[PDB]
């Protein structure tokens, strides 16, 4: 916790989502490689302990 | 046992039901570990009495 | 499954047939990729 409060680095997972720049294709039964990796990473979660 | 409170205490600090960092159930077969307890005295005998 | 002479129509059979129909429709190639609206990129 002390390291986090004095470090100038910010972890912003939106960079991954913007770089992929893939629209939702939930209608497709199969998963594209771009959508598959996003599901594994789960950028929504914000715990980086 | 003492490993279990460490994970439970860790979950409380991060405000999560389950903690990412766990001190128990790791992939390591650490079955020979010993920790201090009240059974054995200074002479190597039991403290049943 | 539904081959003997004793055929009795029932809601379970109705549901099974509905599921088969829905899967058959959804697995169509054109249905896989289609939309009524347009995204920003395709509009561009």
């Amino acid at each position: 916790v002390l390291l986090q409060r004095i470090s100038p680095l910010q972890i912003d997972p939106t960079i991954i989502s913007n770089t992929m720049s893939t629209v939702s294709e939930s209608t497709t039964q199969t998963l594209s490689p771009a959508s598959s990796i996003l599901g594994k990473l789960r950028p929504s979660n914000s715990d980086f302990s | 046992d003492e490993a279990d409170e460490a994970t439970k205490k860790q979950a409380k600090d991060t405000d999560k039901s389950k903690a990412q960092v766990t001190y128990s159930d790791t992939g390591i077969n650490n079955a020979n570990e010993l920790s201090r307890s009240g059974n054995v005295d200074n002479e190597g005998g039991s403290n049943q009495k | 499954h539904g081959l003997h002479g004793n055929m009795t129509l029932t809601s379970s059979d109705i549901q099974r047939h509905i599921t088969e129909f829905i899967s058959s429709w959804q697995n169509h190639p054109i249905v896989q990729v289609s939309a009524d609206v347009e995204n920003k990129k395709t509009a561009q």
